[PDB]
């Protein structure tokens, strides 16, 4: 395990 | 818009994450000095058009000294840009990794100043979404240089204690068991990520790490994490506790900012 960077995901999905 | 092309000169590259890349640029009628965060909108929705105008509004919302600062906002042909006030020190990412860690008392401090801008959203009804090392910007090199929190492209507006579906967004190692499990969540999800940079901050390495995506989701629902040694025997218990306090998995029972400012290792 080490600190390396990652990418942002967004699968929005979001709900009323 | 030519506006940015005309009235800007772009620089050096700074950084870039998922969708974006910033720029160091010049205002060319004050020879002043910002980043310009770069993105390509050829490709994208409306969604993703409506995304940026939400993450231009809250910046501007959130104005405070340790928030990024949003001087302009300007669609072009192909290209939008967002240009921010320069932060010349790097990504916390990179100190860390250039030290490989701090100690409890840099940690410490460290952490205070992130956990201070997560309030700063949370009292003005703001949720990040995406705290991680990448996203938060030092005014130098120096020891205890001031922490900015950047990147609010996933930042969505919350009333208190609230929690809805606000949909499967994040960074992998930093996501909220309650996300992972597709639960209403909120405010909280911050302090998780908070939790997470914390370890990060005292081993220079993750609490929640597998080289299988499903396998790393797995750990952070269910909360598995210890402190291996030999990286953790001098580590205080009074540190290991604030960060049990963070890296709670019901979202009910996990520490907000406000009280993990109280914390006696803080
Ligand atoms: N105001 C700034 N000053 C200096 N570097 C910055 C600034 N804002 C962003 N960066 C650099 O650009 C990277 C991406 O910024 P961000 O807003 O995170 O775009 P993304 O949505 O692509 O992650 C950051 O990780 C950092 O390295
Ligand atoms: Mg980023």
């Amino acid at each position: 395990a080490t600190l390396a960077r990652q990418d942002t995901i967004d699968e929005g999905g979001e709900v009323d | 818009c030519t506006r940015f092309s005309d009235n800007y000169d772009i620089k050096e590259e700074l950084g870039k994450g998922a969708f974006s890349i910033v720029k160091r640029c010049v205002q060319k009628s004050t020879g002043f000095e910002f980043a310009a965060k770069i993105i390509n909108t050829k490709k994208l929705t409306a969604r993703d058009f409506q995304k940026l105008e939400r993450e231009a509004r809250i910046c501007r919302k959130l104005h405070h000294p340790n928030i990024v600062r949003l001087h302009d906002s300007i669609q072009e042909e192909n290209y939008h840009y967002l240009v921010f006030d320069l932060v010349t020190g790097g990504e916390l990412f990179e100190d860390i990794v250039a030290r490989e860690f701090y100690s409890e008392a840099d940690a410490s401090h460290c952490i205070q100043q992130i956990l201070e801008s997560v309030n700063h959203c949370h009292q003005n009804g703001v949720v990040h979404r995406n705290l991680k090392p990448e996203n938060l910007l030092l005014a130098s090199k120096a020891k205890g240089a001031a922490v900015k929190l950047a990147d609010f492209g996933l930042a969505i507006e919350v009333q208190g204690d609230h929690q809805a579906w606000f949909g499967f967004a994040g960074t992998p190692g930093y996501l909220s068991p309650e996300v992972l499990k597709k639960e209403p969540y909120g405010k909280s999800v911050d302090i998780w990520a908070c939790g997470v940079i914390l370890y990060i901050l005292l081993v220079g390495y993750p609490p929640f790490w597998d080289e299988d995506q499903h396998r790393l989701y797995s750990q952070i629902k269910a909360g598995a994490y210890d402190y291996p040694s030999p990286e953790w025997d001098t580590v205080t218990p009074e540190a290991k506790n604030l960060i049990n306090q963070m890296l709670t998995v019901n979202p009910n029972k996990r520490i907000t900012a406000a009280e993990a400012l109280k914390h006696p290792w803080i």
